[PDB]
């Protein structure tokens, strides 16, 4: 019988896949493009975590809030924290939403630093291999095989940036997703709405940051996979700085397109964000 | 914040139609959407539903007749061949609860889960509807709803135990797997509606009860 694994999102699942292979059951909650974090599940993915031998989140308020729908599914479903379900965000060091409107809640966007999502990744494997031990083996090779690969990517991105001017590191999403980036990798960003729980694209939000531009203003701006592209789209237009690329955040790519994978999102994001940067 | 039907009219047999859902006062890009038809003095039945990344499901009686789609602002519901079966108002309802509602347009074609009782009554007590099913739902996937007559359902109890916002406690959900009870105390004038219920199930496939309704 192979072991029933429940993830959130895309994200985490692609996680899992990397360290799982082709050895477990696994389904994915929150689809490819959707947001994670106002997400409502399907009659098909309450049943699939009711039987699910081990279910994954990320936690950190991205879809575990008191009012949010992971917290009512597992409830509903009569699960156990640390028991049934994990929080593949255990260990971090967490950054909280500076907006005084988001009052002490935390920033779910960890993996963004690649070595969270080396957390991630262990993480799972550690579930993984409580609960499944025949596999062990397996998931301790992919497991050592992803976090060099992650390791080799970090690295990278440790440096990626060091040609730009001080005056033009500014990553600017549609959400305020990159804090883990930023601290990370020594780029500063800036955004419309925080987080997505707040309302996306007011007219006070893009108009602070079109004159947060004017102080910073970098080559390029960036949108997300995830998110309706308008409210960027208002700020490229009035700002004068095009959008350079889509990039990933809360989601991975659609099966195929460029970014498919956690690593691949990752690279694409270091790949696309330098570039723009620079000119 | 409001949802608007339209298209509907009166038709001959093997008339196409396209029903039109828009919403006004939010997007639909980040919500399911649910085409659910009520003939006139008959129930509510579900027809199908458009998940918010796109993928589609259908009652098992649509036979392929009935086709959802989904804009940023509109969602569609392409009837290919209608019959005077078909005759009903056709609701578009917003998530998998089924939250809110639009006023229904009406489609005129011309020339499971059972609530054990059709009716029940009190003055100002207590009543109980009932449910049972032929499968289980995912253990907790059932939802009240109340329906006025003349307009929208109302939802009150959604994950069978849950209030909705704004419903009292003294509205009351309980069951688990195939049988679930709506029970409601300090019964009101206006409690008179016929209270109908839906089950969600594996392949997201969503039935509504027979109506139950409530002096
Ligand atoms: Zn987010």
């Amino acid at each position: 019988d192979k072991l029933k694994v429940v993830a959130t999102n895309s994200i985490i699942a692609d996680m899992t896949k990397a360290i799982a292979g082709d050895k477990i059951d696994l389904h994915s909650i929150v689809p490819i493009g959707q947001d994670p974090h106002e997400y409502e599940p399907l009659p098909e993915d309450v049943e699939k975590t009711s039987n699910a031998d081990v279910i994954f989140y990320n936690g950190i308020n991205l879809e575990d809030g008191g009012q949010a729908w992971f917290t009512k599914l597992v409830k509903n479903a009569q699960k156990t924290k640390n028991k049934d379900y994990f929080a593949v965000s255990d260990g971090i060091d967490v950054i909280y939403l500076e907006g005084a409107s988001e009052k002490g809640k935390e920033d779910p966007h960890a993996w963004l630093n690649l070595e969270n999502g080396i957390i991630y990744s262990k993480n799972i494997a550690k579930q993984l291999i409580a609960k499944d031990p025949k596999n062990k083996e397996t998931y301790e090779k992919n497991l050592k095989a992803y976090v060099a690969k992650l390791e080799k990517l970090d690295k990278e991105a440790k440096s990626k940036f060091d040609a730009i001017a001080e005056n033009k590191k500014l990553i600017v999403t549609s959400e305020g997703c990159f804090k883990y980036f930023s601290k990370a990798y020594g780029v500063p960003s800036a955004y419309i709405w925080e987080i997505n729980t707040e309302e996306e694209g007011t007219p006070d939000q893009i108009s602070s940051l079109i004159e947060k531009l004017k102080v910073i203003k970098p080559s390029a701006l960036f949108v997300e996979s995830s998110v309706d592209r308008r409210p960027m789209e208002t700020v490229s237009k009035d700002s004068g700085i095009p959008i350079y690329s889509e990039i990933f955040t809360d989601s991975i790519a659609k099966k195929g397109k460029p970014g498919d994978s956690y690593y691949a999102m990752m690279k694409w994001n270091l790949d696309k964000i330098s570039e723009g940067l620079a000119k | 914040q409001s949802l608007e039907e339209s298209g509907g009219r009166l038709v001959t047999p093997g008339t196409p139609l396209t029903l039109t859902c828009t919403a006004s006062g939010f997007t639909i890009s980040r919500h399911h959407m649910q085409w659910v038809r009520q003939a006139p003095g008959k129930g509510l039945e579900w027809i199908g539903l458009i998940d918010s990344s796109g993928s589609t499901y259908y009652a098992n009686w649509a036979k392929g007749r009935f086709t959802i789609s989904r804009t940023s602002t509109t969602v569609d519901l392409k009837m290919t061949s209608l019959t005077t079966e078909d005759t009903a108002t056709y609701f578009c309802a917003r998530g998998g609860s089924m939250d809110f509602w639009g006023q229904g347009t009406l489609v005129t074609v011309s020339s499971t889960q059972t609530p054990s009782p059709v009716s029940a009554a009190v003055g100002g007590t207590v009543t109980i509807s009932c449910q049972s099913s032929q499968s289980v739902a995912g253990n907790n996937f059932l939802s009240w709803y109340q329906q006025k007559p003349g307009q929208p359902p109302t939802q009150l109890i959604g994950a069978t135990s849950t209030l909705a916002s704004g419903v009292p406690s003294r509205f009351k959900g309980s069951g688990s797997g195939t049988q679930f009870t709506l029970t409601i105390s300090d019964l009101e004038s206006d409690d008179a509606a016929t209270y109908y219920c839906a089950g969600g199930y594996s392949g997201n496939i969503f039935a509504f009860g027979g109506g139950t309704e409530l002096e």
